[PDB]
């Protein structure tokens, strides 16, 4: 029953889309205000960070507050609008490893490209969101504690 | 293993030595006690990298309770 | 692992003020 | 995720410091004696 | 010691380089902030080469970063690895060349050299014994292209015998994002053949059409781009940071590289290049490295070598492999191609061996090549860059600068005279 | 489900004999 | 609780009305058991 | 860092920078107050209102634009409009006595009473901006205001700032529908000074506009403010390139550089895509080989002309949005290969690729839809000529009997400068010619 | 050493692929992620004749899938052992020739057959010493009986002296589920007679049979027949992966069961057949596998071998037995049906004995021969197709892909010298 006389109708079809978290959540941001103390680090001092976490698409952005006679060079921000690693600095993956779709080979046009329904190297990654970040807790940016 | 430098390198030695590192830490300026000074220096901070790393990771995830429709609500 | 419960709609004679006619919820003192 | 034999260089790959079964020894040890001490 | 300036011009040598100091801080274990979290001696034995050393166990990367347009710098410094670089080493202008040679070499040019002659005289002076400059920049924009040439020339004045490498951006005629795009090439070219040791021919759409077919992505951005380009500048100073089995630099493969001093265009490549789904199927192993390096598909530049002839070949093998498996190979290799070989140069190949593969794999290889099929990519720009001379269209912008016209009768003159020598060497009897 | 009021039992909604 | 909503550009499309629609009376018993296998 | 200043002149300036200056806001995230939101904080980037805005010591910021008419009424609603904190009154100048339609009028008699007023107000705004990046003009050639008081501005302003850029928005006579009829007699005289005083021209009619809405966007009835917004739409699209960060971010003399070949040859052609309601927008899947190939077809041109009859020469890109660089590519290949699109000789690579992130906003209670990508085109072709040759027919067929010259010689004009324009438009028409021939 | 390439053509090539390669690899312990989880040491000894060596200790098969429709692809590689094969050799087209030989042979399959033949040559120069490839297609479908045949029209020129062996289905006249089969089958059959070393022919229809009777399987789906015919392929290289007293390979039967080269068409017949409730009632000796495959309602062919006569009888045995018992059985069949046999060979029976069963069984034997009885299958076709070739029916669909008409009338003529040469063979006086 299980192998000889066993069917399938269906094919698998695993598809992805964006424009539901898009024009759902769109303009909505989550900001936060960070604290980084470097007084550890030689010639470090306290820095005042603020977070921005993108309900659209999950990614965060971090700006800096300085003071008024501040010797930085007035840096725009400190990290642009990217998926911020949870486990620390990743290391540099293969080129090519980390990819969406899942294919099995060319339509051998220029277009043709046939999705295997088996997933067989997957590069895991763990990314902060929301739900992870709250107030209190303490989170390593790129590194940073 | 990996590579450690095992301590006795004689002295006509072309390679980077943490001069500064040594300077500011403690000790003289030889490169025998510098290596050295630097090799704990980098296990201590990959201490206390991992420490962090692995309060993170205890950190715990919390309850979505409600719904998304009435959240957008 | 498992909860289950059960639920009855018990009905008053008459029409009373259905505030003070609660019946108490014990709990277990564990 | 990453080795750490990625890390090896030819020089103490290849000249490491210098650091058969104990039936065959053993078996030889008793032949060398029956000679040695032999009369 | 051995240490290398890098030079950084342009939105496409900003992107580059960046992603450039981000695949060696894995391969040094450089944090962002700018620490060693290395695990052996092996990996800061010559980090000297690239990274200067500031107090408090901080590494600074050698790098100047210049731009005519601020933007881009702020985009660069709000990387993952954006704070590791100095803000002293930006050096940016407040008008841009928009895609304009002329503007670039000339007109704004002359205001912003003397600031990054200053920075990188000082970073010249900090090491104690350079082996020259590496440059990356994009030969169809107005700073790269323009300032970045300009840059070129004066420091040969002043420092002569160190080499230079350039990894500099091509375009391609059959998708262009510039319409000035042959003037820009045209006046730049011939500032290379005069004052170049080595440039490395890198054309994006070869790029994204090593994405589509070998490797399989559906969106990759122009970062996997730039991770290839990244990939290739590792992989040929692997030798010189890490001990290798057999040694070598980037001079030993210049001297061997050059036969003569107007041919230094070479086209690289990268061996391990697989898409993640058949990484399992596939065996690392040195046979399969050496069908991955030869074939015309692999190769990051716009020209087929089946319509050429092989002048010269560098092999560059990062890990611990097998000599005897590389030297028969290249012998096979070398016997069965024997027509895309020239007969004037027995034993064209060069092998170098690095015993550290790159992290996160086991083996990699690295090709250089110089080839009679990079005279096709020159020609190709003659039939665009003089059929809109003909009609002396977009020019005004240019003569406007105060410009004459002859500097681009003696730049096709320079560019024609390169491809009929270049021609001359491949009809050549042995 | 157990009809029972058992120790297995948490909650034990009932009138007092007062009410 | 709010009603289950359509697809949100249509939602944005119909505007706030779609968006209005959503959003002691009787005596019970009531009881839980929370129990591991 | 990058700033622009606006300089809209007339009627047509200003109901225009209402309409863009209200999708500024949104797109930053301004209140109508002028105040960052203290409570929501959408987007990040003090740089990235600065192209636009220039904030003060309190925390508000104010734009960077200069609203001019001769009419008063015109601006007076602005003035008790919702924007009105926003805007400075100084910013804010009205006059008297209109042109009343005539070129002359507001070129010798009106204008110079005001001249000095708005100079010095420009004056102030370049000296707050450290790099100013140019000069962007919204005017009309119908009426005077935005055609005679326009035409001696940038000529002074060419005076003032040899080398910074001045691009031109304007609207050109209908081919059919007309507003007014001394309306060509205003036409004609203001394209001498679009020709040696301007570095490119986003010419653009309303009949053009008018037939896009109410074949896509199914408004039959159609208001001024309609077309607004799409205008809006244009010049956010080539602006967000400098607002916004993006893999390819094209400055305005990138796309200056890769669009004129020769000096008397400023005309390109815009293009903007998708334009669809929100339902049909959903129904149909929208890709970057779409919407390049809706930036094609003649019947989605606001200019009344057929590319097919003229010559593509110069053509200049802007995508926006989750665009991916082969879906570009693959776009650009298609479109190349194809004999109906055809190009000139001597451009065999004439594109102009300029990609950016963020999405455009959508204002509210407006007409496009939310879509995730878009896309710009400034084709520059030969096409164009015809439309000036139509302007010469109707201009030839009235200069003839000697019609409402008393008007204009009334004012101060000599009549020889009518026939010397209509030399030059001849001339501009030949030039174009000389280009379509193939070598 | 001595490696097989598998070659999958069309529907039917493609699903009795897949339980072939179900099959060989639980005798040699193969999981479906690709390691290897078998006990005994000879199970892995052999591997590298139908597996190729990949890292991680990964096994991946010498099989090159073709196929005019991606639909039996996804199918295929839904299958449970699908995630053995290597993603690379699924090359497959867009559209399909719906059973028409003429598109698949000339109009479609020549876009196809480059990127057939840059893959099997890939596998061929893996391997060092290659002995043969292994073709499975049904000579009635559009891609298996089309564009197969180009294949293996192509393969003879480049590699002419390597064994040529293909698991053809050949159609049924008492079931048939195409119109126009005889027109693909007349076509086809030309295309074996001349490149060929060697053709076994399968019937669908005499599967059903067996499963009727012999096993009486009320319900034999596809996956039955399928396996029936996953235990020949095992059979006939059981000798070459493990040892035996007696060894024989490829080369060792063909040339002795081929007397004349134009005759390469062989019926196959297993042993091991019983019903699941007679399997009690059952003796397992030499003997009684003899008296099984020589049985004509054994055979998986669909013509009477008691019609004809035997011209080479090869039985190839599986396990540990006397060579006096399989000898004398040999002997015995030979003396008593004197009449089936050929008069001018003497001993027309060869014999190989492999020392390993199958695992679970104790014994098993694979018949394969070479009778008079086949040329009855080639006849019935000729009825059939001289039938619609008459009236000229079912022609334009063929015709209108470009070709003549002439080349109808040389595959029957060929046909028809075939047969005429056979029947010449029968009546031979010794
Ligand atoms: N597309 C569009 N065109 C407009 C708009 N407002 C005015 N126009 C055009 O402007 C022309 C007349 O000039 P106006 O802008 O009304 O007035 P003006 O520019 O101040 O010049 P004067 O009339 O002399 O004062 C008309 O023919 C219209 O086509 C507008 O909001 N949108
Ligand atoms: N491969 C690659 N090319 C890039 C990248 N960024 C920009 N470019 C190229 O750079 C060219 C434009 O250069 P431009 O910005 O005008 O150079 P600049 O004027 O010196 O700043 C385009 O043709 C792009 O193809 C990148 O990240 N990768
Ligand atoms: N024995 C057997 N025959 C099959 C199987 N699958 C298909 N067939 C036969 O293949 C024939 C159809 O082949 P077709 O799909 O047209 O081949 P293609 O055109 O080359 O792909 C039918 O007559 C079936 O009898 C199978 O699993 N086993
Ligand atoms: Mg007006």
């Amino acid at each position: 029953r299980e192998t000889l006389e066993f069917v399938d109708p269906f094919r698998p079809y695993q598809s992805f889309d964006t424009l539901k978290r898009f024009i759902q959540y769109d303009g909505k941001v989550l900001r936060f205000f960070c604290l980084w103390d470097d007084s550890t680090s030689l010639f470090g001092d306290r820095r005042e960070f603020v977070l921005h976490y993108f309900l659209c698409d999950g990614t965060v952005e971090i700006r800096e507050v300085l003071p008024s006679n501040s010797g930085r060079d007035a840096m725009s921000s400190f990290l642009r609008r990217g998926k911020l690693p949870k486990y620390g600095p990743p290391g540099i993956y293969q080129p090519g490893q980390i990819t969406d779709r899942a294919v099995l080979n060319v339509y051998g046009r220029a277009d043709g490209y046939l999705l295997d329904k088996y997933q067989l190297g997957k590069v895991e990654q763990d990314f902060y969101t929301d739900q992870d970040l709250s107030i209190g807790a303490t989170i390593n940016v790129w590194g940073r504690k | 293993k990996t590579f450690m430098r095992k301590l006795p390198i004689t002295p006509g030695y072309c390679g980077f030595i943490p001069w500064l590192s040594c300077q500011e830490s403690s000790s003289e300026d030889r490169m025998n006690p510098c290596v050295k000074a630097f090799q704990e220096r980098t296990q201590r901070y990959k201490e206390d990298q991992q420490g962090l790393n692995c309060s993170v990771a205890n950190t715990p995830p919390l309850k979505p309770i409600c719904s998304e429709d009435t959240v957008l609500w | 692992p498992v909860v289950q419960e059960c639920y009855q709609p018990f009905h008053l004679p008459g029409y009373r003020y259905l505030n003070a006619w609660r019946p108490s919820v014990f709990h277990k003192i564990a | 995720h990453v080795d750490l034999d990625i890390y090896q260089s030819s020089y103490m790959v290849d000249y490491k410091p210098f650091g058969v079964t104990p039936q065959e020894q053993a078996k030889l040890d008793a032949q060398l004696q029956s000679k040695e001490f032999y009369q | 010691m051995r240490e290398i300036v890098h030079l950084q011009a342009g939105q496409c040598g900003n992107q580059i380089g960046a992603k450039f100091w981000e695949v060696i801080s894995d391969e040094h274990g450089i944090d962002p902030t700018g620490t060693y979290h290395g695990d052996s001696d092996l990996q800061l034995e010559r980090i000297n080469v690239y990274y200067n050393e500031a107090t408090g166990g901080k590494y600074v990367p050698r790098a100047v970063l210049v731009d005519l347009e601020p933007g881009t710098m702020d985009s660069v410094r709000s990387g993952p690895f954006g704070q590791i670089f100095r803000p002293d080493n930006f050096v940016f202008g407040q008008s841009g060349a928009g895609n304009n040679w002329a503007k670039g070499h000339y007109t704004e040019g002359a205001e912003l050299v003397d600031s990054v002659l200053d920075v990188v005289r000082k970073e010249a002076e900090s090491c104690d014994c350079l082996q020259g400059f590496q440059l990356t920049h994009s030969l169809g924009g107005g700073t790269g292209s323009g300032m970045g040439t300009l840059l070129i020339s004066k420091i040969r004045e002043e420092y002569p015998d160190r080499i230079m490498n350039t990894f500099s951006v091509v375009p391609s005629p059959k998708v262009s994002d510039t319409v000035v795009e042959p003037y820009n090439a045209t006046l730049s070219v011939h500032q290379l053949v005069e004052n170049t040791d080595e440039t490395y021919c890198i054309d994006n759409e070869a790029l994204y059409d090593i994405c589509f077919r070998t490797l399989k992505l559906t969106t990759p951005t122009y970062g996997d781009l730039n991770h290839l380009v990244s990939a290739t500048m590792s992989g040929v100073t692997t030798c010189l940071r890490f001990p290798g089995q057999l040694n070598a630099d980037l001079r030993k493969l210049a001297v061997n590289m050059v036969p003569f001093p107007r041919l230094h265009f070479f086209m690289p490549g990268f061996a391990p290049l697989t898409s993640r789904g058949s990484q399992q199927y596939r065996a690392l192993t040195v046979p399969e490295l050496t069908q991955q390096m030869f074939d015309a598909k692999n190769m990051m530049a716009a020209c087929d070598p089946r319509h050429g002839r092989y002048l010269t070949v560098a092999a560059v093998f990062r890990g611990r492999m097998s000599m005897k498996e590389v030297d028969e190979q290249m012998l096979n290799v070398q016997n069965k191609n024997s027509s895309y070989f020239v007969e004037w140069i027995p034993n064209n190949v060069k092998t170098a061996v690095c015993d550290i593969p790159p992290r996160g794999l086991k083996m990699s290889a690295t090709f250089i090549g110089n080839s009679t099929a990079i005279q096709e990519l020159f020609k190709r720009i003659s039939e665009q860059f003089t059929a809109m001379f003909r009609r002396k269209a977009f020019l005004h912008w240019y003569t406007g600068e105060g410009m004459d016209e002859m500097e681009f009768t003696e730049a096709e003159s320079n560019m024609n005279d390169l491809v009929s020598e270049y021609q001359q060497y491949q009809d050549a009897t042995a | 489900m157990l009809p029972f009021v058992s120790n297995r039992t948490t909650f034990f909604t009932r009138y007092t004999p007062d009410d | 609780e709010a009603r289950d909503l359509g697809h949100p550009g249509l939602l944005l499309a119909y505007g706030e009305e779609a968006w209005k629609d959503a959003a002691n009376n009787q005596l019970y018993h009531c009881r839980r058991d929370e129990y591991l296998p | 860092m990058r700033e622009c200043i606006s300089i809209h002149v007339g009627q047509a300036g200003v109901q225009i920078g209402n309409a863009c200056w209200e999708l500024y806001c949104l797109e930053h995230g301004i209140q109508p107050d002028g105040q960052m939101p203290s409570d929501k904080t959408i987007g990040g980037g003090d740089d990235s209102f600065n192209t636009f805005f220039s904030e003060t010591g309190a925390g508000k910021h104010v734009p960077r634009a200069v609203f001019v008419d001769l009419e008063p009424t015109v601006v007076d609603e602005v003035r008790t409009g919702t924007y009105r904190q926003l805007f400075h009154p100084e910013q804010l100048i009205t006059g008297k006595e209109d042109a009343a339609n005539n070129y002359a009028r507001g070129h010798y008699t009106i204008g110079k009473e005001i001249v000095d007023l708005v100079l010095d107000r420009i004056r102030k705004l370049a000296d707050l901006c450290t790099g100013l990046q140019g000069f962007l003009i919204f005017h009309s050639f119908g009426g005077g205001t935005g055609s005679g008081f326009a035409s001696l501005l940038m000529e002074r302003l060419s005076v003032d700032y040899g080398k910074k850029s001045k691009l031109e928005f304007a609207i050109y006579p209908a081919p059919q529908v007309s507003t007014a009829v001394v309306e060509p007699y205003n036409s004609i005289l203001t394209t001498h000074t679009t020709l040696e005083h301007s570095d490119c021209a986003f010419m653009v009619d309303n009949e053009a506009i008018y037939d896009i809405c109410r074949r896509n966007l199914d408004i039959e009835r159609p208001t001024y403010t309609n077309l607004n917004r799409l205008i809006g739409q244009i010049v956010s699209s080539i602006t967000a390139s400098l607002r916004f960060d993006g893999a390819l971010n094209v400055d305005l003399t990138e796309f200056q550089t890769n669009l004129v070949p020769y000096p008397r040859i400023h005309f390109p052609l815009a293009t903007y895509a998708p334009v669809i309601s929100a339902e049909k927008a959903y129904h149909e899947q929208l890709s970057v080989a779409e919407i390049t190939n809706a930036c094609f077809e003649p019947a989605n041109q606001m200019v009344k002309c057929d590319p097919r009859h003229g010559k593509y020469m110069a053509c200049c890109m802007l995508y926006r949005g989750d665009v991916v660089p082969k879906d570009v590519n693959a776009a650009i290949a298609t479109i190349k290969t194809k004999r109906t699109i055809q190009f000139v000789d001597w451009c065999p690579t004439g594109f102009k690729v300029g990609i950016n992130y963020q999405p455009p906003t959508v204002v509210p209670g407006g007409d496009l839809a939310k879509v995730q990508r878009a896309v710009c085109m400034l084709s520059n072709t030969t096409a164009i000529a015809e439309a000036w040759a139509r302007l010469d027919h109707k201009f030839d067929l009235m200069y003839a009997k000697r019609a409402f010259v008393h008007w204009y010689v009334g004012e101060g004009m000599e009549e020889g400068e009518f026939s010397e324009a209509r030399e030059d438009l001849a001339a501009l028409e030949k030039d174009y010619e000389e280009v379509g021939v193939d070598s």
